[PDB]
């Protein structure tokens, strides 16, 4: 077996080594340390981290989202210490109850909310520039910055886009950890089920489709970790044993393969999609469908089923039915 | 009224179903499956007495060359013809196009099947100041093992076949990453050192287990041009040479289990 | 028909079974023993799609299912019309699933490359069985599995959910969730990195080891390493279905009411109630 | 924290659904005895003699009985509602016609509502009926009843905590959670849906695309009524110890017909005579009861789902009375 792609038999240490950026170098703050059991399964070695402006900022906004949210779920329970540590899964700070439209909503009703998702956004963008900066500092490309900017979008469609496409703040995901869950439901729910959403399938085509990819992935270059599989930088500017073998397992398997490089397209392509996708769906909701498994049968795609228990008429449609 | 409706029967999330699968195929065909093409291509085969083409279809599935330039200096311009010239032992074992080849000698040494190594660059790979990456720690003298761990060096390494057939002399670590990949032995008998990668040692607190190949096939090992530094097309020949044991270290490994 | 570097792999060795009688290539494909019996069953599963698919109603693909069983038929054979196709069309899955792995072990082997790929593509297989096979089996009807149609079996996929109230509060769906949203994450993360290291932009150098570590280590304080990133990658994916599968098998045999009342054994602790 | 094999289920839509029940075995053949309890009818009596309006002086609902018949029913009223207090619950101990303890008039009242149910809501309670014991279970405080704020525990023969009484704010996210199978919502399906006929429930739309002019703005109703709608059918599942799919096929929660079960029907009715029972007899009798009956608000306690099904789908599994107490319904 090679029980070098399960752990690392033999850990090395050595200097820490510095790659300097194009500025900001003065900005790493702290002592390399080094863990011996992260050394079994990974790099040992935790930290420096460069600080920064962009990344200041980012660290500064969140945090003030967290104490609006955490204010407001502190008050549910009434400033009770022992029942706001018991009843924290169910605390959240939401949305307008109530129909403002883009009324701005009294901070009682989805005022702190609006609060607590300006800053979160904030955050969100300090960040980027943090992941966008860092590349060009170091002179790499940005890829990882636009993987990143689709799903930020994804979050300001369910955040903000839809409910000002649809005109209220009222359809906006809650805060917290059961409140943000049962938006899920209560949006699928008043949407006609978002099975029947076709970007929702592709969402999630492209979700399985990074688990099987990564999973397949990672799998190849441990299988060729024995030919140095795992240095992918300088299997790309010269091809070795480890990605031709691998490119034949593949081609040999499936009829067809990808190389070392293209297939961490396949890899960034399958990943942006998911975010990409999601988005769309989202913003066709409720703009211009209402009944996704409506949608589905007007234009013919819907199973339908036999009756098991016998066919049950709307009461309500009953001829001297109440209201 | 409603919102969304086009026309007749006609609405935009409709629309924009058939664009978004216009997008992925776009995407996948015309972009993706062209970057797979970049090593490999164009496909080989026999050939025929007459033939004057450029054949189109090996024009259109490839996509526009890339040129990377390289770090410590040069370039590398992909898709390219990188042929295979260098001789192979190996015979045809039936007529037909599918059938496997057999080896006419003895392939881990004539490096074939699983023993077979790409024409990598004859060049010490570096680390980003320039230095060589991959080197023993007599060299890397900045480098220790962990505390914790095994220190192989003085440790007897143990084939296939039960028999001891070295003494770890070293370990070679790349200094880009910090992290062992191989260890080095004195042959026992020969007065040869054998490079092994990591990934084919078990290593115990007494002695260093190695599967692959045989004590004897030790001796066969492909050698290095200096003794603190490799080349990229170095270590895919001392890695292959193992990995070619695991099918053909004896008779019996290259027919069924069951 | 091969690659530019093909030739000098294609050699004989490394099956299962079958030896020599099945080593060989049909274009690009490795046969093989297994790629032989992966044949079979995809024949005989996509026959039988085709037979059960033209009895019933539909020819639109969308619409067109093949279920199980009543729960009356428990574990029985059904008729084939009642949930007999779908019963034969699942040992035809069954059978290509496996044999797909195999064949890849063969070809692995052949190659002297480690066994992981069809190691890692167990657990997609496991957790069709638990859907299909064992959780039918504790509870004892084959009418518990799910039915084969494109749209069909997200309508089995959303009822299943709803018997347990909130699906989204069972803990086992709440991890596997997450790895399914981590591995996401990871993919897109190590895609970009590699590809923006070999892609600098303009005529910039290609990058180095060196710069991958320090890229992370500058935005998040850690780099786990190339090896690594294959290792944690290959976990996070496995772990979508190893833990998922736990919370699937709980509904149930082990679970009855909705899963939000679970979490009443932290609620409950009599300390603060 | 969890039930083991094996588990009973039950097929409620076409085969490959996954439709149905799922039943612990102990937990329904626990309920099963509780509801087992149910005092068996008391023989018939003939007929014999003057319709009590003649013979008695206060009979009001019941003044067509005989007298022996109208003891038996004054019996079984006792042994549903105040066994432990016997007669004289409701009655002057030295008059019976006194209608000085306000047992009495309640009782009055509730064998109207109870006639009412039997009578008008057959719809619901079909050919099963209800007796005071459906509610009661033997006290004179039915032990699931609903103020017009979430309360703890829910069986109110139970004494609550510190937290769960309805006093201490900080309890009251679980006050709610409780009441709505242990979800989050942070609504109260009971006092928006139940307490009357104020709300629709019904939140999904009827065409494919955004009908114009309801579509945009303050036009639409909020997305808060879908989780409103949400959690009034989390409570409803958990007071008939169910699940969905007992009345829908979750491919659409919307659709009638074949996507729902017979059960969704009963349901709808059922709704609307508990909103019936709720304005017209329930929530009046604060006029009539003493402050210790009443919430917070002033409100008297009232009827749910829960206070008949009490986790079962059908209360007392189906038992009935009807045909042994008739002057209790249906009144031709
Ligand atoms: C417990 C939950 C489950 C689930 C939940 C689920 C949801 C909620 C959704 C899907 C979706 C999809 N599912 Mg289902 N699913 C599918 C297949 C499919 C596809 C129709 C589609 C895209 C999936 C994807 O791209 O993954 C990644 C794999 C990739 C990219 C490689 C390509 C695979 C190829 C697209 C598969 C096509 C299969 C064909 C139907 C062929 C069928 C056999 C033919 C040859 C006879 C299979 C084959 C199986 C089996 C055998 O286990 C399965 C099991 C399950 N799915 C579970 C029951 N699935 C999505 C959909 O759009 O539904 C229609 C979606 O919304
Ligand atoms: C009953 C309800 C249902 C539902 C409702 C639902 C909704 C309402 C939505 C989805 C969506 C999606 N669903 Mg569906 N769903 C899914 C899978 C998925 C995903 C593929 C996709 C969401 C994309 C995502 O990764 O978000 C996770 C990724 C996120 C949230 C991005 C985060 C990025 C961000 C930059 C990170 C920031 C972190 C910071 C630390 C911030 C912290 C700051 C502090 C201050 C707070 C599966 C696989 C199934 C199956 C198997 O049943 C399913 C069933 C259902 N979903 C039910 C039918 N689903 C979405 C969609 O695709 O719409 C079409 C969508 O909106
Ligand atoms: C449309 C769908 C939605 C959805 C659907 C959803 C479901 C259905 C479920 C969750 C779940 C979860 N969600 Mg929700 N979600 C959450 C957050 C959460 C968590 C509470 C939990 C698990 C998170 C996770 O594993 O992600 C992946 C985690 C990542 C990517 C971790 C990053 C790792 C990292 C790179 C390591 C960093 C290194 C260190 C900093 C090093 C330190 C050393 C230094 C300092 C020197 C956030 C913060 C947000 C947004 C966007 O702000 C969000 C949006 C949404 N969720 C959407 C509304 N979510 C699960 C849950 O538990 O529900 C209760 C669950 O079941
Ligand atoms: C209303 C009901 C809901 C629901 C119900 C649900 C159920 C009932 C189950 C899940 C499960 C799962 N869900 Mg949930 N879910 C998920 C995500 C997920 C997955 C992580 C997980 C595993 C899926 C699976 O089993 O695939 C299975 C995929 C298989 C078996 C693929 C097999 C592939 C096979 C090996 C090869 C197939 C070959 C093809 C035929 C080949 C075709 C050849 C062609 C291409 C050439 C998200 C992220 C969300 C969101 C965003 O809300 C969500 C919402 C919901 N889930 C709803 C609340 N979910 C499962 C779980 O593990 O939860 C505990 C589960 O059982
Ligand atoms: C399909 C592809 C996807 C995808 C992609 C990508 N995702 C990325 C990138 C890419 C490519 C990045 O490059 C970027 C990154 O950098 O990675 C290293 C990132 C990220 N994805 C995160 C979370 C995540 N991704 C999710 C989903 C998907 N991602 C989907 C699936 C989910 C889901 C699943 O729910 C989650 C939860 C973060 C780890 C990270 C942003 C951090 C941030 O935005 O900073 C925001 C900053 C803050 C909140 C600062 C405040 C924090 C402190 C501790 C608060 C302390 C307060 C206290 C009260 C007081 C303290 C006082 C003090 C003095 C002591
Ligand atoms: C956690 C890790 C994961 C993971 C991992 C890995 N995944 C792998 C590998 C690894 C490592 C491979 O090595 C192997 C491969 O070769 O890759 C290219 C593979 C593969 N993953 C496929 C599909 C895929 N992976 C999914 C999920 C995950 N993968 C999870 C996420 C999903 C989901 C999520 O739905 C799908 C649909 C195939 C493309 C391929 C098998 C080919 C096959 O088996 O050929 C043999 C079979 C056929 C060509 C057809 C057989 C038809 C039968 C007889 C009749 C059909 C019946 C069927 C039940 C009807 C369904 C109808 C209805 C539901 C619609
Ligand atoms: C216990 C077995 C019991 C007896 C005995 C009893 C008797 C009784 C009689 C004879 C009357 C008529 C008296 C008159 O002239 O008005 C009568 C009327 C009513 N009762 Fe009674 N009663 C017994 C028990 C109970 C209990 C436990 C209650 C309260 C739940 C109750 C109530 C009433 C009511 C109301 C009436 C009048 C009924 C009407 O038709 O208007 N009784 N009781
Ligand atoms: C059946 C004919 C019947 C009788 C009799 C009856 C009596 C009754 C009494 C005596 C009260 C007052 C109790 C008190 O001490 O305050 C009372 C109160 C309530 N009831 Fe009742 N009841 C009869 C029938 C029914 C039925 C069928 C139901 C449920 C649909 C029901 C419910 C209630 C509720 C709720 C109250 C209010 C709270 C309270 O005062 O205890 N009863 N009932
Ligand atoms: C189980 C937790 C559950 C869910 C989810 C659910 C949802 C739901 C929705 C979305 C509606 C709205 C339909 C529309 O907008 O037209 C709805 C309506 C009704 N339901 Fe339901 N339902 C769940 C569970 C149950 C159960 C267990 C039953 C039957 C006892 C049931 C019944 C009904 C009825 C009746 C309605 C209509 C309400 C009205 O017309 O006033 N549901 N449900
Ligand atoms: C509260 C709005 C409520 C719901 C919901 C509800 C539902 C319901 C169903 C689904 C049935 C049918 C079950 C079946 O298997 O067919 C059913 C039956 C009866 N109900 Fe009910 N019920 C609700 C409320 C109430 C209330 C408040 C009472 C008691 C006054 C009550 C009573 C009954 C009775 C009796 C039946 C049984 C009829 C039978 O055929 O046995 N319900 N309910
Ligand atoms: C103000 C006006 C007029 C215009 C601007 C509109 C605007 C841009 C609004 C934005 C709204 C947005 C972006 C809303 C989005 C909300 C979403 C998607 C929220 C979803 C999930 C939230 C969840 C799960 C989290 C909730 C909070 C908690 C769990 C507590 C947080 C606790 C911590 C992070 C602990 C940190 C501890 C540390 C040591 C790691
Ligand atoms: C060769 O490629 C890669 C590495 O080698 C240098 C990494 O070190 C990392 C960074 C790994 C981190 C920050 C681990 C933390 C956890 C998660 C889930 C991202 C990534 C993404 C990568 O792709
Ligand atoms: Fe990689």
């Amino acid at each position: 077996a090679d029980y070098q792609t399960i752990y690392t038999q033999i850990q090395a240490r050595g200097p820490h080594i510095t790659v300097s950026g194009e500025w900001g170098d003065n900005d790493r703050v702290g002592k390399p340390f080094y863990s011996y059991w992260l050394g079994k399964i990974g790099d040992a070695q935790i930290g420096p981290i460069y600080l920064g402006a962009s990344g200041i900022a980012a660290f500064a906004f969140g945090s003030t989202a967290i104490l609006i949210i955490l204010f407001n779920m502190a008050a549910e329970v009434h400033f009770d210490p022992l029942q706001f540590f018991r009843q924290f899964f169910w605390l959240g700070l939401y949305p307008p109850k109530a129909q403002y439209g883009m009324g701005i909503p009294p901070l009682h009703d989805g005022g702190w909310w609006l609060m607590a998702g300006l800053f979160m956004t904030l955050s969100l963008g300090s960040w980027w520039i943090r992941v966008y900066s860092r590349a060009r500092a170091l002179g790499l490309g940005t890829h990882i910055a636009w993987n990143f900017a689709a799903a930020i979008f994804f979050v300001l469609c369910i955040g903000c886009i839809h409910p000002t496409l649809v005109g209220s703040w009222s359809e906006g995901v809650p805060f917290g950890i059961w409140p943000h869950i049962d938006w899920l439901t209560a949006f699928s729910i008043r949407y006609g089920n978002f099975y029947y959403c076709p970007w929702h399938g592709f969402s999630i085509g492209f979700a399985y489709g990074c688990g099987l990819l990564f999973a397949a992935h990672g799998a190849t270059i441990l299988a060729v970790a024995r030919f140095g599989g795992d240095r992918e930088i300088e299997q790309i500017t010269d091809r070795g044993t480890a990605v031709e073998r691998a490119a034949l397992f593949w081609r040999w398997t499936i009829g067809f393969n990808a190389t070392i490089e293209s297939v961490h397209r396949w890899g960034w392509f399958f990943s942006l999609m998911v975010m990409v996708s999601a988005s769309v769906g989202i913003l066709l909701t409720g703009t211009f469908v209402d009944n996704w498994y409506l949608w589905c049968v007007k234009h013919g795609a819907a199973p339908d089923y036999p009756a098991y228990l016998p066919a049950t008429p709307d009461p309500a449609s009953l001829p001297g039915a109440p209201k | 009224m409603y919102h969304g409706a086009l026309a007749q029967h006609l609405d935009i999330a409709q629309l924009v179903w058939y664009a978004q699968w216009l997008v992925i195929w776009t995407v996948v065909l015309l972009y993706l499956r062209r970057e797979d093409r970049r090593e490999g291509y164009p496909l080989v085969e026999p050939l025929g007495l007459v033939k004057l083409a450029p054949e189109d279809g090996q024009v259109y599935e490839l996509p526009y060359p890339k040129t990377f330039v390289l770090p410590h200096g040069g370039t590398v311009t992909v898709p390219r013809r990188r042929p295979e010239t260098r001789e192979l032992k190996l015979a045809q074992t039936d007529g037909f196009e599918g059938a496997p080849l057999q080896p006419t000698g003895n392939p881990l040494v004539d490096a074939v099947g699983p023993a077979s190594y790409a024409e990598r660059a004859e060049v010490v790979d570096a680390t980003v100041d320039g230095k060589a990456k991959i080197v023993p720690l007599r060299v890397a003298t900045d480098f220790s093992i962990a505390e914790g761990d095994v220190d192989p060096r003085g440790l007897p390494v143990v084939a296939a076949d039960g028999v001891e057939a070295g003494t770890v002399t070293d370990l070679w670590v790349d200094r880009s990453e910090h992290y062992f990949r191989y260890l080095e032995l004195s042959v026992a008998g020969s007065a040869r050192t054998a490079l092994i990668p990591l990934g084919f040692c078990d290593v115990k607190k007494d002695k260093i287990v190695v599967t692959s190949i045989l004590s004897e096939q030790f001796a066969n090992v492909p050698r290095l041009q200096s003794r603190d530094q490799i080349t990229l097309r170095e270590e895919d020949k001392v890695s292959a040479y193992y990995a070619g044991g695991l099918l053909y270290a004896t008779p019996e490994r290259a027919e069924s289990l069951l | 028909a091969l690659l530019s570097f093909e030739r000098k792999y294609r050699v004989r060795g490394g099956t299962l079974i079958g030896g020599d009688l099945f080593d060989f290539w049909v274009g690009p494909y490795f046969v093989g023993f297994f790629g032989v019996s992966a044949i079979f069953f995809i024949f005989l599963g996509v026959s039988l799609i085709g037979y059960a698919a033209s009895q019933g109603p539909t020819w639109d693909p969308f619409a067109i299912s093949i279920n199980p069983p009543d729960l009356k038929y428990g574990l029985g054979a059904a008729p084939l019309l009642e949930g007999g196709f779908w019963q034969a069309i699942t040992v035809c899955a069954l059978g290509a699933f496996i044999s797909w792995m195999l064949r890849e072990v063969e070809i692995s082997r052949k190659l002297g490359i480690g066994w992981h790929v069809p190691l890692a593509f167990c657990v997609p297989i496991f957790m069709f069985c638990v859907l299909q096979v064992f959780r039918p089996l504790l509870l004892g009807s084959w009418g518990h599995a799910f039915p084969y149609g494109i749209l069909s079996h997200l309508d089995w996929v959303n009822n299943f959910g709803y018997q347990y109230l909130n699906w989204h509060y069972n803990p086992g769906h709440m991890s596997s969730v997450s790895f399914l949203f981590v591995n996401a994450m990871a993919l897109g993360l190590h895609g970009g990195l590699i590809l923006s290291v070999a892609n600098p932009g303009d005529g910039d150098k290609v990058k180095t080891a060196e710069h991958e570590n320090q890229y992370f280590r500058d935005v998040v304080g850690y780099s786990i390493g190339a090896l690594s990133i294959h290792r944690l990658g290959l976990f996070l994916a496995s772990n979508i279905f190893l833990t998922g599968a736990f919370g699937t098998i709980a509904s149930g045999p082990f679970w009855t009411r909705g899963w939000p009342e679970w979490w009443g054994w932290w609620l409950d602790i009599p300390f603060w109630s | 924290c969890f039930e083991p094999p094996p588990a009973t289920t039950t097929q409620t839509g076409f085969r490959g659904l996954s439709m149905g029940e799922v039943l612990h075995p102990a937990t329904v053949k626990a309920k099963k005895e509780r509801d087992a309890q149910y005092p068996p009818a008391l023989a018939a009596v003939k007929a014999e003699g003057p319709p009590v309006s003649q013979v008695y002086k206060n009979v009001k609902v019941l003044g067509n009985l005989t007298e022996a018949e109208f003891l038996r029913t004054m019996t079984a009223i006792t042994e549903w509602v105040s066994p432990q207090e016997g007669c004289t619950y409701c009655h002057d101990e030295n008059n019976l016609a006194s209608e000085a303890k306000y047992p009495y008039v309640v009782a009055r009242r509730m064998l109207e509502m109870t006639r009412a149910i039997n009578t008008n809501w057959t719809q619901h309670v079909a050919q099963t009926g209800v007796t005071c014991y459906t509610c009661h279970r033997g006290t004179p405080l039915p032990p699931y009843v609903r103020y017009l704020e979430p309360t703890l525990p829910l069986n109110n023969r139970e004494t609550p905590t510190h937290v769960e009484r309805v006093e201490t704010r900080s309890g009251y996210v679980v006050r709610l959670a409780k009441y709505t199978a242990y979800s989050a919502l942070n609504y109260d399906p009971f006092t928006m849906f139940l307490a009357n006929d104020k709300r629709q429930v019904r939140v999904v739309p009827q065409t494919a695309l955004p009908l114009v002019g309801v579509s945009r703005g303050k036009e639409r109703r909020p997305l808060s009524d879908a989780y409103a709608t949400f959690a009034l059918m989390m409570s409803i599942s958990d007071s008939l110890g169910t699940n969905c799919t007992f009345c829908h096929n979750a491919q659409t929660f919307e659709s009638w017909g074949k996507k729902s079960t017979p059960q969704r029907a009963i349901a709808w009715w059922g709704i609307r005579m508990v909103r019936d029972l709720n304005m017209n007899y329930l929530a009046p009798l604060n006029a009539s009861l003493p402050a210790s009956r009443l919430g917070r608000q002033g409100e008297a306690p009232q009827a749910d789902c829960r206070t008949c099904h009490q986790g079962v789908t059908k209360p007392l599994f189906g038992a009935s009375r009807l045909k042994d107490y008739p002057e209790l319904g249906p009144i031709k």
